[PDB]
C-alpha cells in the first residue's frame, strides 16, 4: 500500500536527533542573514536579501521584515512561502488575543504559540516541518524590550543579541565582541549592519541587498514605533555609518 | 518497511511475537494457587538504592476478590488495568455482583489484539490474574498480548520464568497450604532473582474469600523470609 | 480506497535540498519561453504558442489568461498544472476577497493567494508540487501597475522585468540592457518582441506569438453603460493583426 | 527509485507514470481518425474482433456521452467506460445546473482537469486512455477536442490517434496543406465519412470490409454511431469512383 | 400528530411465598373500548427459572421482554453458562428500562 | 518471498501469501474433528495445555441453540468469528422468528473472512472453524477455512495430523452416515476418529471435548467427566 | 488521518522509538532532584555555549504546575512544553471536578501516563523528554519526588538526576546521600545539590539554577549571587 | 440566586452579595458566598439561574488560575472582564445559555486604582463607581447617586453600603437574609465578617 | 523493477503487473463456461471432487442475482462470491429507483466500473476472479465474461479456468455449425459435453456437473438450477460423447 512512499517524517535518529529537523537547520545556513540587536531604548533588526537583481523592484519588495502586528516584529531566515503561513497565523493570535482580553498580546505569548505550531510538526502529522527561523522583535509593558529567536524544532530562546541563517557562527562571535549592555539603538544600528558587511558573501554591502527595521520608544511620549526602512532611507543609514 | 499486522511464514503474528520478547526481559513475577488462597509475588529490581522501593507498584488492586501481577514493559499495564477496574465495577453497577476472574480476564484479552493501522502496537507485558468468585472457586490466570489466557494452577513470567516454572513443577500439589505456598513464591523468587532477597526488593500479596486482595507488608514479609531461612537451614 | 497518503511526498535531504521543489524548478526550465516587462503607463506579459500539431487550433489553447479585470497571467513549465492553478486563482479571488469586500484583490493580495496554494502543495500529505513557474501582470488604484513571480516552491518577487523557462537566462540579460524607467507600454512591446524572437525557433507572427497588456481602461470592453465609476478591465489580449503590426516596426 | 512508482516528480522533472500510461493507450492496437465538415464532426475508428466467441455487436470504443456529444477512446476499454461513465455524469449534472447543455470544448476541459489531478495526487493513478470528443457544438460548430493522461487537452482541425498516428497525421496535413481551409468542403455527412475512410485506407494501406470500421457522426442536435449496414453503403460509394 | 404511545389494558399481580413464587395476569388486549384478543399471553417464561410480565403499552412490553430475553441468552455465553440470580435480572432490567429515559417504554414490569 | 509482505499483494503465479502463513497457523493447531448422520451432527477436539499446572485450552464454542463449532488456530480470531455468528444467527431470530441455516451461516463467515483478504491494513483470520448444526433441511457439518472457502461435509477434521482422521472418516463414510436415532455410537466413531490424530499422548480425562446437536438435542458441550464414559 | 505506527517492536523484543527518545534526554543539560526532611530541592544545568541570552525572558527550566508542585525535565525543549501545558491544564482540571489540589503521586502519573500513550499511538512519535516532578501534597509535610521517562514509567526517588553526565551526578549522590538522615535544613539540601552539579557543570557561575519547594505551596528560585555564595563556600572548604 | 452590589472606593472595590438559597417554598441556607476569588486581587460576585451561577463562576476561576500559572503574572481587572464578557457574549448563542450576571472587583497593582465590571448574561459589560444587577438597582442607586464621592474610604463605602441594605431591607417583599462584605484593595481580598 | 509489487502501477510497458497475476489465479482454478442459445442463456461448471466426504449437489458454485440473471466463476471463490453481493445490491438499487429489472448490459457495466475501481489504488487488491454471467430483458438474451481489468465483452459463447482452450475450442464449432442458432434444451446437452471435454485438464480427480439457465420459453426469463431427470439426461448425453 501507501507505507512504501512514507519518508517518515517524524521519527529520532539513533542518537536521539530529528533527522527532517537538523536537515531544515542546514538549508536555513544558505538563507540570508538576519541579525537583531537589543538596546536600552529599542530593537534594531538587519537583514541581507540573497543575490538580487537590478531588475528586482526593491521598494515593494518583502523577503525579509515582518509586521506581525503594532509592538511586534520578525526577521526570516529561510523558505519564505513557509514563514508566511507562519507569519499570518501569529498575525491571527495576536488579534485573537486583544478581542478576547483588550491588550496587546505580550511578545512570548506570540512567540510560544508559533513555536508550538513548528513543534507539532515534528512530533505527529506525517509532514516536513517549517524550513523557518524566526528573529522576533517586540515590545510589551512587562519585560520592555524583547528579541527572541525559532527554529524548525519549536525550541525558542531569548536573546540580547543574535543572528540566524547564513555565518552565523562568524556573525554571533562579532556580536558577542562589540556588544554592552548600556549599548543604545544609534549605536546597535551601527554594530548590526557592521557585522553583516564582514559576514557577507558578496562582494559589497549595498542598500539594494539589505531590509531594515527599528522598534523605537522614540515616539512622541510613552509609546513605541516600528519603523520599516526605505530603500533611500537605508542608503543613507549607510553613508552615515560609514560603510559606503 | 511491513504491516504491523503481518503473518509469519510460520503462521505467527510478527509484533506479538516480538512483544514477548520484551517480557522475557521484565522482572520475575509468580503466582501459586491453592484451596485456601492465591499468592501473588514480584521481583521489585531497583535500579538504583536512592530509588524508593515502596513506589514500585507491580501488584495491583483490581477488585475486592481479584489481584494483578505483572512483568515487561510495566507503562503498558496501567490503561489494562484501567480497564479491568472499570470492567470489574461496571459488571457490578449492571448485575448487583462480583464479576468472576475468567470473565474479567477475558475482556482485559479482548485488549490484546485491538492493534494496527485502535493501538499502534501489541502490548509489551504479560499479568498474572488471580482471584475468587463462588462458581470456580481460586483461579490463577496468565493474560498475554497475544489474547490468549490460559488458567494455571501455579505460574512465573519474566525474567527466571523457565527456571521457576521448572521449579514449580517438582514443589506444587493440591494439598498446599496458604502458608507453604506464601514461603514457596518467596523461595523461588530467591534462586530466580540477581540481587539478595528481603523485604524491600521483592514484594507479597494473596486473595483469600474472606479478607479478599491484600498487599502484605514490609514487616510481615520479612518475618515470612526469616522463616523460610530457619527451615531450609533445618535439613 | 481512501486517500492514505496523509504524509509529505517532499521532504528535505541531508543537504538541506528539497527535492520535489527543485525538480519541478528543472521542469520549468524545459517549458517555453514567457516574459514580462512593466512600463511607465502599463505592463506587458508574451509567450510563444507552441503548437503540438498543425492540426490542432492554436487559438483554443490559452497560455495567457485573464484573472481579474486588472489582472493577468502567463507561465512557464507544464501546462495542466497551470490550468488548474488559473481556475483556482479567479475563483479564491472571488471567495477570499470579492465577496468580502466588493472589489477585486490588488496584484500583491491575489499573487499571494496563489502563492499559497502552490506552498501547501509543497507540505500536504501525498501531492507533488505544482511544476510552474507564473508570471502575474496586474493593476490596482493604490499600488499601480506592478509585476510578479511565483515559483513552485510558493515564494514570489516583484519585478521590473524578466523572464522564465527555456531561454531565461539570455533573455534576462536582454531585458537588463534594455530597460529603463521612462519606458512607455509600446516601448514596452517592442522589446518584448525583440526579446522573445530570440528564443523562438521557427514562425514568428501573430498566429504563433501570445501577448497581453495591463493598461488603460477598455469601455468599450465593459459590455454596459450608465455607471461613471466602471470604466472597464485594464487587462487586454492583442490579436494576431495588433501583433503583425508591430512586427513591420520592428 | 520510487518516483517511477507514483506520480513525483523525477530529478529530470518529469513523471515516468504519466509517460507509461501513454504507453498503455496503443495497447489496444487500434487506430482512431475526426474530422470536420461544414454542417458535421465525423470520427472512424479501427474495428478488431479477433475471438469468434465475441459478440462484435458489443465490441466498440465510441461512446454516446449525451445527445450532441460524442467520444471515442484509445486504450484498454475498462479505463475507457471508467472515462465514459463520468463524462455522461459531468454532461447531464451540468445540464441539471447551468440550464444548457454541456459544450464539447468544456466537458474535454473538465475531463482534462480530473486527468490532470491524476497527475498530482499519489493515491490516484492516470487513465491509460485518449479521449477524443466531438460535437456540432450550437456556438463553435462542428469541433474536435482531444483530452490525455498527462491533462492536456485543445482544440483540433482534424486529428489521428493510434500506433500508426503519425501516417495518418501527415496525410491529413498534407490535404489541408493544399485545401487551405479548416475544414471538409462538403454539405452531406454521408460524404465527410467517404472522405474519412478514403483517407484511412490511403495513410494505413489496407483496405476495409464493412465489419473492420466503426463510424460516429455528429450533427447539429445530435450524435448517432452507423450500423455496419451503413458502413457497406459508404464502402460502396467509395469503390465506385 | 403522531402519539407513538398506545394502552393495551390488561393486568398483572405477582406475589412472592416461603419458598415459591406466582406471577399472574389477564390475556385480554384492547384498544379503547374494542377486544383485540381474548387469549393474548402476557406473562413469559425467560429462562434461568424467572418469569416476567410488561403491561401497559405492548408494543413496549413485547420489546423489553424480548431484549431481557436476549439478556440472558448472552448473559450464558459471556460468563460461562451462569444461572442468571433474580436480584441480578433485576438490576439488568433497570438499565434497559433507563436507557430509554428520555423515550420510555410505557409499561409497569414484574418479575 | 517479495510478494508476502502484506495481504494485498498478489505473487507472479497468482497466490496470496499472507493467507497461505494464516493457512499455516491452523496446521500448528490442535486437532479436531468433525461428522455427521441424518439425525445428529458431532464435534470432537483434542484440547492442548501449556504444562502440566495449566488448563486445557478451550476448543468449542456455542453460537445458538441449534449450532456451534470448533476451533483450531489462533483462539481469539474463532472468539471474534464466533462472537459474529452468535449475532447473526441472533438477528435471524430477532427480525425473521427464524433459526439461521447452517448453509446461510457459513455463506457469511465466507464473506467477513474475505474482506480481510482484499484489503490494506488488515489481515486475514488465522483460525480454521468446523460448524456442526440441525436446521429445517436436517443435520450439516461444514469446514471454514481463513482465505474464505466454506465446504459442506459428511465428516471432516482440521489441524496437526488431521490426515489420519480424515482418512479414517473416508473409508467409514457408509456406516456413520447411517448412525441415526443413536447419539453414542455416532460419538464413539468421532472418538475412533480422532484418535487416528494421536501419536505419543493418548484421550484422558481433562484431554477430551466433545459435543453434539441433533433433532431433538440442543447444542451441548461435554467435559471433564462427562467425556470418561468414551474413553 | 496519519495513521502510521512509528513506535514497533523490533525481533529482539526493543521499542528503538522509545530508546531513542532516551538518547534524545542523554542529549540534554543535567537536571538534579534532592529531597530533604523538610524541602525538595531542583537544580538545573544551563549550558555556557549560549551567551548573550536574555536571561530575563528566556524560558525557565523548572516550571510550576500548580502553587504547590513543580516539574524541571532533561530533553527536547519544545516537547517539554507540550507535557507542562497537559499538566497544567489537568491540575487545574482536577480541582475543577474533585476540589482537591492533585497529589504529587497523581500529577506525575497522569504527565507519565500521556507519554506511555505516545508511545502506542499511530502517527505519533515518543517525548524525548524525562521529567522531575517535586512538590508537597495538600496538608501534608511530607516531601515528594518523581522522575518520569518516554517509556511511561516512573517512580519516586530520594534523589535523582537526569540529562548528560546523569551517570557521574548519580555516582556523587548514591555515596553522599544517606536516607537514614537526610538533609535536615534547607542550606543542607542546597548545598548537596550545588556540590552535585559541580561535578559537571564546567563553571559555577551563570551555569547552575536552583529552585526551592516547601510545604504550604512556598516556592522560591534563588539568584546567581544567593547560588554563587554557596559555590564560593564549597570549593574553600575542598581545598584541604 | 437574588442580590448583589458592588461599590468602587478611592482605593478599593466593596462587593456586598446576599446569603439565602431558596428552592421551592422553603429558604435551604441563610449563609451561601455568592462569591469565588479569581486571582489575588480580582473577586467576582455572581447571581441567576440556580446551577450555572457556580458552574459558570468556577470555569471562570479555573480559566484565569490556568492563565496565572502559565504566564507566571496576573491579569489585570480589565482583562478579565473582557475575557468573562466574551464567555457570555459566546454563551447567549448557544443551545443552552448560562443565565449569570457578574460584578467583578479588582484593584490593577499596575495603574493602582480600584475597578469595578458590571457585566450581565447577554455579555453587556460597563466599567461602573457603583453597580448592581436585577432589582437591586432600582432600591438603592438613588442613595449611591446621593451620596457617592470618588474620593470616599473604605470606612464611608461601607456606611453609603450599610444605608442601601437598609433601604432594600425596608422596601424589598423578599427576606434575603443579609449579604456578606467582601474588600478587593492592594493587599487583596478580606472578608468584613461583622456586617 | 518493483513495477509488480503495487497495483495500480503502470510498469515501463504501460501495464498493470498485479492484474496480470489476478489473471493467475484465475487460470488455476475449475471450469466453467456460457452458452448463448435462442431465447436464453446457459451456464456450466466444473465442481472438483477433492473428497468423498464433500455432500454432493450442496457445495453449490452457480449464483443468481436478482430473479433473472445467473452468475459462475472461476478462481478465488470467495472473491466471487463478493462481487456476486455487489451485483445484487446494483440491482437492487436499480430496480428500487427504476421499476424495471436491471437489463443485463446495464448490470454488466455496474459489475466491470466496481472491478476497474479495484485496479485504480494500492489499498486494494484486483479481483482474482473471471466472471461468466448473462439473462434475460426486454431485449432478450444477453451473454457477458468479466476479467481481472474490469474487461468484459458480449459473447456468443464464453469459457475460464483450466480447461479454458478446449472449451474455447468445443464452443467455437457450436458457433459454425448453428448460424441460425441453438435451442435452450440443446445448449444445456451441449454445456453438459463440454465440461466433460474440458475435464481432461483436471482429470486426475474425479467432478460433479451443475448447470443453469435462463430462456424465455423454458424458465419464464427466470434463473432455474438444471436438476433430476433433465439433468441426468445431460449427463447420459455428455458421458456417450466422450466414449
Ligand atoms: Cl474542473
Amino acid at each position: 500500500g501507501s507505507r512504501r512512499y512514507d519518508s517518515r517524517t517524524t521519527i529520532f535518529s539513533p542518537e536521539g536527533r530529528l533527522y527532517q529537523v537538523e536537515y531544515a537547520l542546514e538549508s536555513i545556513s544558505h538563507a540570508g542573514t538576519a541579525i537583531g540587536i537589543m538596546a536600552s531604548d529599542g530593537i534594531v533588526l538587519a537583514a541581507e536579501r540573497k543575490v538580487t537583481s537590478t531588475l528586482l523592484e526593491q521598494d515593494t519588495s518583502t523577503e525579509k521584515l515582518y509586521k506581525l502586528n503594532d509592538k511586534i516584529a520578525v526577521a526570516v531566515a529561510g523558505l519564505t512561502a513557509d514563514a508566511e503561513i507562519l507569519i499570518n497565523t501569529a498575525r491571527i493570535h495576536a488579534q485573537n488575543y486583544l478581542k478576547t482580553y483588550n491588550e496587546d498580546i505580550p511578545v512570548e505569548i506570540l512567540v510560544r504559540r508559533l513555536s508550538d505550531i513548528k513543534q507539532g510538526y515534528t512530533q505527529h502529522g506525517g509532514l516536513r516541518p517549517f524550513g523557518v527561523s524566526f528573529i522576533y522583535a517586540g515590545y510589551d509593558d512587562r519585560y520592555g524590550y524583547q528579541l527572541y529567536t525559532s527554529n524548525p524544532s519549536g525550541n525558542y530562546t531569548g536573546w540580547k543579541a543574535i543572528s540566524v541563517g547564513a555565518n552565523t557562527s562568524a556573525a554571533q562571535t562579532l556580536l558577542q565582541m562589540d556588544y554592552k549592555d548600556d549599548m543604545k539603538v544609534d549605536d546597535a544600528i551601527e554594530l548590526a549592519l557592521k557585522t553583516l558587511s564582514k559576514t557577507t558573501d558578496s562582494s559589497a554591502l549595498t542598500y539594494d541587498r539589505l531590509e531594515f527595521a527599528t522598534i523605537r520608544k522614540g515616539a512622541n511620549d510613552g509609546e513605541v514605533y516600528q519603523k520599516i526602512f526605505k530603500p533611500q532611507e537605508i542608503k543613507d543609514i549607510l553613508v552615515k555609518t560609514g560603510i559606503t | 518497511d511491513r504491516g504491523v499486522s503481518t503473518f509469519s511464514p510460520e503462521g505467527r503474528l510478527f509484533q506479538v511475537e516480538y512483544s514477548l520478547e520484551a517480557i522475557k526481559l521484565g522482572s520475575t513475577a509468580i503466582g501459586i494457587a491453592t484451596k485456601e488462597g492465591v499468592v501473588l509475588g514480584v521481583e521489585k529490581r531497583a535500579t538504583s538504592p536512592l530509588l524508593e522501593s515502596d513506589s514500585i507498584e507491580k501488584i495491583v488492586e483490581i477488585d475486592r476478590h481479584i489481584g494483578c501481577a505483572m512483568s515487561g514493559l510495566t507503562a503498558d499495564a496501567r490503561s489494562m488495568i484501567e480497564h479491568a477496574r472499570t470492567a470489574a465495577v461496571t459488571h457490578n453497577l449492571y448485575y448487583d455482583e462480583d464479576i468472576n476472574v475468567e470473565s474479567l480476564t477475558q475482556s482485559v484479552c479482548d485488549l490484546a489484539l485491538r492493534f494496527g493501522e485502535l493501538m499502534s502496537r501489541p502490548f509489551g507485558v504479560a499479568l498474572l490474574i488471580a482471584g475468587h468468585d463462588a462458581d470456580d472457586g481460586y483461579q490463577l490466570f496468565h493474560a498475554e498480548p497475544s489474547g490468549t489466557f490460559y488458567r494455571y494452577n501455579a505460574k512465573a513470567i519474566g525474567s527466571g520464568s523457565e527456571g521457576a516454572q521448572a521449579e514449580l513443577l517438582n514443589e506444587w500439589h493440591s494439598s498446599l497450604t496458604l502458608k507453604e505456598a506464601e514461603l514457596l513464591v518467596l523461595k523461588i523468587l530467591k534462586q530466580v532473582m540477581e540481587e539478595k532477597l528481603d523485604e524491600n526488593n521483592a514484594q507479597l500479596s494473596c486473595i483469600t474469600k474472606q479478607d479478599g486482595f491484600k498487599i502484605y507488608d514490609n514487616e510481615k514479609t520479612a518475618e515470612l523470609i526469616k522463616e523460610l531461612k530457619e527451615k531450609e537451614a533445618a535439613e | 480506497m481512501t486517500d492514505r497518503y496523509s504524509f509529505s511526498l517532499t521532504t528535505f535531504s541531508p543537504s538541506g535540498k528539497l527535492g520535489q521543489i527543485d525538480y519541478a524548478l528543472t521542469a520549468v526550465k524545459q517549458g517555453v519561453t514567457s516574459l514580462g516587462i512593466k512600463a511607465t503607463n502599463g505592463v506587458v506579459i508574451a509567450t510563444e504558442k507552441k503548437s503540438s500539431s498543425p492540426l490542432a487550433m492554436s487559438e483554443t489553447l490559452s497560455k495567457v489568461s485573464l484573472l481579474t479585470p486588472d489582472i493577468g497571467a502567463v507561465y512557464s513549465g507544464m501546462g495542466p498544472d497551470y490550468r488548474v492553478l488559473v481556475d483556482k486563482s479567479r475563483k479564491v479571488a472571488h471567495t477570499s476577497y470579492k465577496r468580502i469586500y466588493g472589489e477585486y484583490p490588488p496584484t500583491k493580495l491575489l499573487v499571494s493567494e496563489v502563492a499559497k496554494i502552490m506552498q501547501e502543495a509543497t507540505q500536504s500529505g501525498g501531492v507533488r508540487p505544482f511544476g510552474v513557474s507564473l508570471l502575474i501582470a496586474g493593476h490596482d488604484e493604490f499600488n499601480g501597475f506592478s509585476l510578479y513571480q511565483v515559483d513552485p516552491s510558493g515564494s514570489y518577487f516583484p519585478w521590473k522585468a524578466t523572464a522564465i523557462g527555456k531561454g531565461s537566462v539570455a533573455a534576462k540579460t536582454f531585458l537588463e540592457k534594455r530597460w529603463n524607467d521612462e519606458l512607455e507600454l509600446e516601448d514596452a512591446i517592442h522589446i518584448a518582441l525583440l526579446t522573445l524572437k530570440e528564443s523562438v525557433e521557427g514562425e514568428f507572427n501573430g498566429d504563433t506569438i501570445e501577448l497581453a497588456i495591463i493598461g488603460d481602461e477598455n469601455p468599450d470592453l465593459l459590455g454596459y453603460t450608465g455607471i461613471p465609476t466602471d470604466k472597464g478591465p485594464r487587462f487586454r489580449k492583442l490579436t494576431s493583426q495588433e501583433i503583425n503590426d508591430r512586427l513591420e516596426a520592428l | 527509485g520510487y518516483d517511477r512508482h507514483i506520480t513525483i516528480f523525477s530529478p529530470e522533472g518529469r513523471l515516468y507514470q504519466v509517460e507509461y500510461a501513454f504507453k498503455a493507450t496503443n495497447q489496444t492496437n487500434i487506430n482512431s481518425l475526426a474530422v470536420r465538415g461544414k454542417d458535421c464532426t465525423v470520427v472512424i475508428s479501427q474495428k478488431k474482433v479477433p475471438d469468434k466467441l465475441l459478440d462484435p455487436t458489443t465490441v466498440s470504443y465510441i461512446f454516446c456521452i449525451s445527445r450532441t456529444i460524442g467520444m471515442v477512446v484509445n486504450g484498454p476499454i475498462p479505463d475507457a467506460r471508467n472515462a465514459a461513465l463520468r463524462a455522461k455524469a459531468e454532461a447531464a449534472e451540468f445540464r441539471y445546473k447551468y440550464g444548457y447543455d454541456m459544450p464539447c470544448d468544456v466537458l474535454a476541459k473538465r475531463m482534462a482537469n480530473l486527468s490532470q489531478i491524476y497527475t498530482q495526487r499519489a493515491y490516484m493513478r492516470p487513465l491509460g486512455v485518449i479521449l477524443t470528443f466531438v460535437s456540432v457544438d450550437e456556438e463553435l460548430g462542428p469541433s474536435i477536442y482531444k483530452t490525455d493522461p498527462a491533462g492536456y487537452y485543445v482544440g483540433y482541425k482534424a486529428t489521428a490517434t493510434g500506433p500508426k498516428q503519425q501516417e495518418i497525421t501527415t496525410n491529413l496535413e498534407n490535404h489541408f496543406k493544399k485545401s487551405k481551409i479548416d475544414h471538409i468542403n462538403e454539405e452531406s455527412w454521408e460524404k465527410v465519412v467517404e472522405f474519412a475512410i478514403t483517407h484511412m485506407i490511403d495513410a494505413l494501406g489496407t483496405e476495409f470490409s464493412k465489419n473492420d470500421l466503426e463510424v460516429g457522426v455528429a450533427t447539429k442536435d445530435k450524435f448517432f454511431t452507423l450500423s455496419a449496414e451503413n458502413i457497406e453503403e459508404r464502402l460502396v460509394a467509395i469503390a465506385e469512383q | 400528530q403522531f402519539n407513538p404511545y398506545g394502552d393495551n389494558g390488561g393486568t398483572i399481580l405477582g406475589i412472592a411465598g416461603e419458598d415459591f413464587a406466582v406471577l399472574a395476569g389477564d390475556t385480554r388486549n384492547i384498544t379503547d373500548y374494542s377486544i383485540n384478543s381474548r387469549y393474548e399471553p402476557k406473562v413469559f417464561d425467560c429462562g434461568d427459572n424467572i418469569v416476567m410480565s410488561a403491561n401497559g403499552f405492548a408494543a413496549d412490553g413485547d420489546a423489553l421482554v424480548k431484549r431481557f430475553k436476549n439478556s440472558v441468552k448472552w448473559y450464558h455465553f459471556d460468563h460461562n453458562d451462569k444461572k442468571l440470580s433474580i436480584n441480578s435480572a433485576a438490576r439488568n432490567i433497570q438499565h434497559l428500562l433507563y436507557s430509554r429515559r428520555f423515550f420510555p417504554y410505557y409499561v409497569y414490569n414484574i418479575i | 518471498n517479495n510478494y508476502d509482505g502484506d495481504t494485498v499483494t498478489f505473487s507472479p503465479t497468482g497466490r496470496l501469501f499472507q493467507v497461505e502463513y494464516a493457512l499455516e497457523a491452523i496446521k500448528q493447531g490442535s486437532v479436531t474433528v468433525g461428522l455427521r448422520s441424518n439425525t445428529h451432527a458431532v464435534l470432537v477436539a483434542l484440547k492442548r495445555n501449556a504444562d502440566e499446572l495449566s488448563s486445557y485450552q478451550k476448543k468449542i464454542i456455542k453460537c445458538d441453540e441449534h449450532m456451534g463449532l470448533s476451533l483450531a488456530g489462533l483462539a481469539p480470531d474463532a472468539r471474534v468469528l464466533s462472537n459474529y455468528l452468535r449475532q447473526q444467527c441472533n438477528y435471524s431470530s430477532l427480525v425473521f422468528n427464524r433459526k439461521l441455516a447452517v448453509e446461510r451461516a457459513g455463506h457469511l463467515l465466507c464473506d467477513k473472512a474475505q474482506k480481510n483478504t482484499q484489503s490494506y491494513g488488515g489481515r486475514p483470520y488465522g483460525v480454521g472453524l468446523l460448524i456442526i448444526g440441525y436446521d429445517k433441511s436436517g443435520a450439516h457439518l461444514l469446514e471454514f477455512q481463513p482465505s474464505g472457502n466454506v465446504t459442506e461435509l459428511y465428516g471432516t477434521a482440521i489441524g496437526a495430523r488431521s490426515q489420519g482422521a480424515k482418512t479414517y472418516l473416508e473409508r467409514t463414510l457408509d456406516t456413520f452416515i447411517k448412525i441415526d436415532g443413536n447419539p453414542d455410537e455416532l460419538i464413539k466413531a468421532g472418538v475412533e476418529a480422532i484418535s487416528q490424530s494421536l501419536r505419543d499422548e493418548s484421550l484422558t480425562v481433562d484431554n477430551l471435548s466433545i459435543a453434539i446437536v441433533g433433532k431433538d438435542t440442543p447444542f451441548t458441550i461435554y467435559d471433564g467427566e462427562a467425556v470418561a464414559k468414551y474413553i | 488521518g496519519y495513521d502510521r505506527a512509528l513506535s514497533i517492536f523490533s525481533p529482539d523484543g526493543h521499542i528503538f522509538q522509545v530508546e531513542y527518545a532516551l538518547e534524545a534526554v542523554k542529549r540534554g543539560t543535567c537536571a538534579v532532584g534532592v529531597k530533604g526532611k523538610n524541602c525538595v530541592v531542583l537544580g538545573c544545568e544551563r549550558r555556557s555555549t549560549l551567551k548573550l541570552q536574555d536571561t530575563r525572558i528566556t524560558p525557565s527550566k523548572v516550571s510550576k504546575i500548580d502553587s504547590h508542585v513543580v516539574l524541571s525535565f532533561s530533553g527536547l525543549n519544545a516537547d517539554s512544553r507540550i507535557l507542562i501545558e497537559k499538566a497544567r491544564v489537568e491540575a487545574q482540571s482536577h480541582r475543577l471536578t474533585l476540589e482537591d489540589p492533585v497529589t504529587v503521586e497523581y500529577l506525575t502519573r497522569y504527565v507519565a501516563g500521556v507519554q506511555q500513550r505516545y508511545t502506542q499511538s499511530g502517527g505519533v512519535r515518543p517525548f524525548g523528554v524525562s521529567t522531575l516532578i517535586a512538590g508537597f501534597d495538600p496538608r501534608d509535610d511530607e516531601p515528594k519526588l518523581y522522575q518520569t521517562e518516554p517509556s511511561g514509567i516512573y517512580s519516586s526517588w530520594s534523589a535523582q538526576t537526569i540529562g548528560r553526565n546523569s551517570k557521574t551526578v548519580r555516582e556523587f549522590l548514591e555515596k553522599n546521600y544517606d536516607r537514614k538522615e537526610p538533609p535536615a535544613t534547607v542550606e543542607e539540601c542546597v548545598k548537596l545539590t550545588v556540590r552535585s552539579l559541580l561535578e559537571v557543570v564546567q563553571t559555577g557561575a551563570k551555569n547552575i539554577e536552583i529552585t526551592v519547594v516547601k510545604p504550604d505551596s512556598d516556592i522560591v528560585a534563588l539568584s546567581s549571587e544567593e547560588i554563587n555564595q554557596y559555590v564560593t563556600q564549597i570549593e574553600q572548604e575542598k581545598q584541604e | 440566586m437574588d442580590i448583589i452590589l458592588g461599590i468602587r472606593v478611592q482605593d478599593s472595590v466593596i462587593l456586598a452579595s446576599s446569603k439565602a438559597v431558596t428552592r421551592g417554598i422553603s429558604v435551604l441556607k441563610d449563609s451561601d458566598d455568592k462569591t469565588r476569588q479569581l486571582s489575588p486581587h480580582t473577586l467576582m460576585s455572581f447571581a441567576g439561574e440556580a446551577g450555572d451561577t457556580v458552574q459558570f463562576a468556577e470555569y471562570i476561576q479555573a480559566n484565569i488560575q490556568l492563565y496565572s500559572i502559565r504566564e507566571d503574572y496576573e491579569l489585570s481587572p480589565q482583562a478579565v472582564s473582557s475575557f468573562v464578557r466574551q464567555e457570555l457574549a459566546k454563551s447567549i448563542r448557544s443551545r443552552r445559555p448560562y443565565q449569570v450576571n457578574v460584578l467583578i472587583g479588582g484593584y490593577d497593582k499596575k495603574k493602582n486604582k480600584p475597578e469595578l465590571y458590571q457585566i450581565d448574561y447577554l455579555g453587556t459589560k460597563v466599567e461602573l463607581p457603583y453597580g448592581a444587577h436585577g432589582y437591586s438597582g432600582f432600591y438603592t442607586f438613588s442613595l449611591l447617586d446621593h451620596h457617592y464621592r470618588p474620593d470616599m474610604t473604605t470606612e464611608e463605602g461601607l456606611d453609603l453600603l450599610k444605608l442601601c441594605v437598609q433601604e432594600l431591607e425596608k422596601r424589598m417583599p423578599m427576606d434575603f437574609k443579609g449579604v456578606i462584605v467582601k474588600i478587593v484593595d492592594k493587599d487583596g481580598i478580606r472578608q468584613v465578617d461583622d456586617f | 523493477t518493483g513495477y509488480d509489487l503495487s497495483n495500480s502501477v503502470f510498469s515501463p510497458d504501460g501495464r498493470n503487473f498485479q492484474v496480470e497475476y489476478a489473471v493467475k489465479a484465475v487460470e488455476n482454478g475449475t471450469t466453467s463456461i456460457g452458452i448463448k442459445c435462442n431465447d436464453g442463456v446457459v451456464f456450466a461448471v466444473e465442481k472438483l471432487i477433492t473428497s468423498k466426504l464433500l455432500v454432493p449437489q450442496k457445495n453449490v458454485k452457480i449464483q443468481v442475482v436478482d430473479r433473472h440473471i445467473g452468475c459462475v466463476y472461476s478462481g478465488l471463490i470467495p472473491d466471487g462470491r463478493h462481487l456476486v453481493n455487489r451485483g445484487r445490491e446494483e440491482a437492487a438499487s436499480f430496480k428500487k429507483l427504476y421499476k424495471t429489472p436491471i437489463p443485463i448490459p446495464a448490470f454488466a457495466d455496474r459489475l466491470g466500473q466496481y472491478v476497474q475501481a479495484h485496479t485504480l489504488y494500492n489499498s486494494v487488491r484486483p479481483f482474482g476472479v473471471s466472471t461468466i454471467f448473462g439473462g434475460v430483458d426486454k431485449n432478450g438474451a444477453h451473454l457477458y465474461m468479466l476479467e481481472p481489468s474490469g474487461s468484459y465483452w458480449g459473447y456468443k459463447g464464453a469459457a475460464t479456468g483450466k480447461g479454458r482452450q478446449s472449451a474455447k475450442a468445443e464452443l467455437e464449432k457450436l458457433v459454425d455449425h448453428h448460424p441460425e442458432g441453438l435451442s435452450a434444451r440443446e445448449a444445456v446437452k451441449q454445456a453438459a459435453k463440454i465440461i466433460y471435454l474440458a475435464h481432461e485438464d483436471n482429470k486426475e480427480k474425479d467432478f460433479e456437473l451443475e448447470i443453469s439457465w435462463c430462456s424465455l420459453s423454458e424458465t419464464n426469463g427466470l434463473h432455474k438450477f438444471v436438476k433430476g431427470d433433465l439433468l441426468q439426461e445431460a449427463i447420459d448425453f455428455a458421458q456417450k460423447e466422450i466414449n
